[PDB]
């Protein structure tokens, strides 16, 4: 839970799926979900990847962790464990 | 004091007409009204505390398909268990990430708490801009 590569991709896939179907038993767990999600992409969309993705963006759960992998393998940082 | 939003009463009032992109509204001069359609639904029913008429308010909001309709996908789930939906990034204030109930006159200067026209849909930000201006 420290760093994104903590995560397999399976791992990250299932965390964003959860955060997609609001999967939480309150709408603070589900924002703090959504907060490590952003702490964990370090994207600069945010909250947006999920909520208010670029229009063509896939905003599905694999679609999600599609556009976080490539953008962090642009960016020279560091790709999910496993 | 006791806290009024803490107590149960019973939702009042009309709201007003508002479009498919009424979210868009809660980011700027006053926020969004509470739609008419939301109003019409809630009113004259009794509530526990405002956080759950709040939540009432959101459910309706999942039900309506006009006034969800701009909901992406993930942010419709979250309306339909009740919960707030997520602004864009750019609208969140720290761990203030959702749409905000707010009401427009004071609790202690006479507004009441589940006067639904008293009552204005914000961004945190917008809340915020508001607030510091006071």
């Amino acid at each position: 839970k420290h760093s994104i590569s903590d995560y397999t991709e399976a791992e990250f896939l299932q965390l964003v799926t959860t955060i997609c179907n609001a999967d939480t038993s309150s709408e603070e767990e589900l924002v703090k979900l959504v907060t490590h999600f952003e702490e964990m992409t370090e994207h600069p969309s945010g909250s947006d990847l999920i909520y208010y993705p670029k229009e063509g963006d896939d905003d599905s759960p694999s679609g999600i962790v599609n556009t976080v992998k490539q953008w962090r393998a642009a960016n020279g940082k560091s790709g999910f464990k496993q | 004091m006791e806290s009024k939003r803490n107590k149960p009463g019973k939702a009042t009032g009309k709201g007003k007409p508002v479009g498919d992109k009424w979210l868009d509204d809660a980011g700027k001069d006053s926020g969004a009204p509470i739609p008419d359609r939301i109003a019409d639904k809630l009113r004259d029913k009794e509530f526990k505390s405002f956080d759950d008429f709040a939540k009432a308010v959101w459910e309706e909001v999942s039900k309506d398909p006009e006034l969800s309709k701009n909901l992406n996908p993930s942010n419709k789930s979250s309306v339909s268990k009740g919960y707030s939906p997520f602004t864009p990034k750019n609208q969140q204030v720290g761990g203030r990430k959702v749409y905000e109930l707010h009401h427009d006159k004071p609790i202690s200067q006479g507004g009441e708490v589940y006067d639904m026209d008293n009552i204005r849909v914000t961004t945190p930000k917008r809340h915020i801009d508001i607030h510091r201006g006071k």
